[PDB]
């Protein structure tokens, strides 16, 4: 049941940074590699990220750490502001029964990615 | 002997005896089994001052919350059809949130509410900060959760004593380690 | 179900003392001061810093108290006190066709059949067809409330059990466990 | 004669806090620390109270090592290990010295007080059976000892009743209670 | 170790006689003779009494009962009023971790037990 099931809290100072400083995001707790099969599942997590940020037009790079038992996904956007709206849609959200948190952190990509 | 102790409340009045967890896995539900070492059944607890709002809330506890202790970590799993709201200061420390932050656990979701070694690290860091820092760590050994209704900066009720049904978790392991430091301070 | 019953003692609307768990088939609830007998629940030793004068007088009249025995799937109440006891047992009241809230005075030396296991089990099976709420409300059948010396109800000035100075609450752990087995599966 | 020679209930103002402690060993300590599974320490610092106010919060920081209660040679003693004083109201002790039964006695740090003697209670039990039922009934208060940490109560202090002190405990002596029971039942 | 550590209560109706009846005092729990060595230790107790009663000018003889299993010390004053002012400073006081209580003692019994007090009329003071 890899679906989004609401937020854990309302985002503000007591759980989020004041304003976006960087166009790069660290996203953890997106999956459990022990319970994943093959090499195709990583696209589904990439798609899960893009649908949750479907209104965003700034996301230009996603890489998931298949070896990360921490469920890590890395995202680079065009501007820190575009990473800010990807932050607000991802930080503190529930996906596949796990709580997703976000941290700020092929070098140059400029075409936006979108959900299929 | 018991890795945790649970106390059940209704608004600001405690209800029922204290439950002592003898087994690694435990569920706090609203059903009526009085002699299961793995279930803390709230449906048998009486309260002659119980109001209508509390009575209705206890109908929605259902299968409740599952608490299990594995690998030096404690987890909370919402089995109810309504959400549960956990206030765990050790969890908030790990992610850099306000110590009083309440996080909603939707049905079917799971949350890491405590890690022993992180508490041990904060216990050692707080000895350097004085007596007040170490004694205030008693709040880190306590986890509070409410059924159905939450409290905090997002909800109408400001304090956990305003939620109709809530519990308080005591982690006896961390409390014992904190004691060994507190006595020597 | 290691303990067939659990007893909680009240004074007006405040709980007093720990909960007593019945380990043996026979049990007595008296007003004396034996703190370590697994067969007697002595109320005379329990303190209450909110105790009023009326409660103080009532506790002198408890005396030998009430006898609770569980044999052959039936529970009985025997008044050993020199004052009457007042039992509110929905299983007893249903069996005789009275209002579920009916309180029955037990004079000294008298005995009343307050509960039957198979009778409760039959009503539990009859109610599963009636819905979840019908089965949950059967928790009141697993609870029996009795008061010492003075009673409460439509004939007395006291309307609620929270107005009597000394009363107890019985939990039948057997019936509660079966009710759990049905409630969870619905 | 019973399994636990005494049982202790902890209070905060007029509200009980925590479960009842049952003394399994002859010596016992009631401190304000946070050990939940030591049969020799009754730790009050771990007990929660959602109605706790600031004055109680401040008083709980000064409990410290607390009070030591030990039962030897048919006598039980209270020794103040805290850095603040404790205040004991023991009718059996007041009887021994001829004080008012409600007298509260302050135990400064490092001091020791004999709060109960078995033979004296046994003698008073035998004297009161001759005096009627009510005389033996009123002896139930002799089996109870109440003490408070840091702050005392009585005619000398601003707090008049033990229910006004922020932290106090109540001891039930199960030995005397059993002897009192065996006499009361046969009367 | 032998130091005064405050009072156990304020002295009044509930723990003391209404007024001093005799110029002699019996003071118990001042020492434990089983744990004392030699013959010099009694001076330390005598000084402890005089320090606690330094304001009093009536004490003219103090004797400790070395055999007293209760640790009793006896004090003779000039007048019952001076014995009353020594009472309020000693009764209900803590010394060496033990609670000190005081009873009034007849003059004849004091002189019968300590005839050295006959020729003591000069007030004593602490060194």
């Amino acid at each position: 049941s890899k679906v989004w099931q609401g937020q854990a809290f309302h985002l503000d100072r007591r759980n989020s940074p004041p304003n976006s400083l960087t166009p790069c995001l660290k996203i953890r707790n997106m999956f459990d590699p022990v319970m994943e099969i093959g090499d195709q599942w990583h696209l589904a997590i990439q798609e899960a990220i893009l649908e949750k940020c479907s209104d965003n037009d700034g996301i230009v790079h996603i890489a998931v750490d298949k070896n990360s038992r921490e469920g890590c996904v890395y995202v680079k956007c065009l501007s820190p502001e575009y990473a800010g709206k990807a932050f607000k849609a991802l930080h503190g959200s529930w996906f596949d029964g796990k709580l997703v948190t976000v941290k700020y952190l092929a070098l140059t990509s400029n075409t936006p990615l979108k959900p299929s | 002997a018991f890795w945790c102790s649970i106390a059940y409340y209704e608004l600001n009045q405690r209800v029922g005896e204290t439950f002592h967890a003898s087994q690694p896995s435990l569920t706090v539900d609203g059903f009526t089994d009085p002699s299961n070492s793995e279930r803390f059944c709230l449906g048998l607890l009486s309260n002659v001052n119980r109001n209508a709002t509390v009575e209705m809330t206890r109908r929605h506890i259902g299968r409740g919350v599952r608490l299990y202790y594995i690998g030096g970590e404690v987890f909370a799993e919402c089995l109810s059809d309504s959400a549960i709201f956990v206030q765990s200061p050790n969890c908030n420390q790990r992610y850099g949130w306000h110590p009083a932050t309440v996080c909603k656990i939707p049905p079917g979701c799971n949350l890491k509410i405590f890690n022993n070694q992180e508490f041990a690290a904060l216990l050692a860091q707080s000895v350097n900060q004085g007596f007040e820092a170490v004694y205030q760590l008693t709040r880190m050994c306590t986890i509070r959760m409410s059924f159905v209704k939450g409290w905090g900066a997002e909800y109408r009720r400001q304090t956990v004593t305003s939620t109709p049904c809530w519990i308080e978790l005591h982690l006896n392991g961390p409390l014992q380690w904190l004691d060994k430091v507190l006595t020597q301070m």
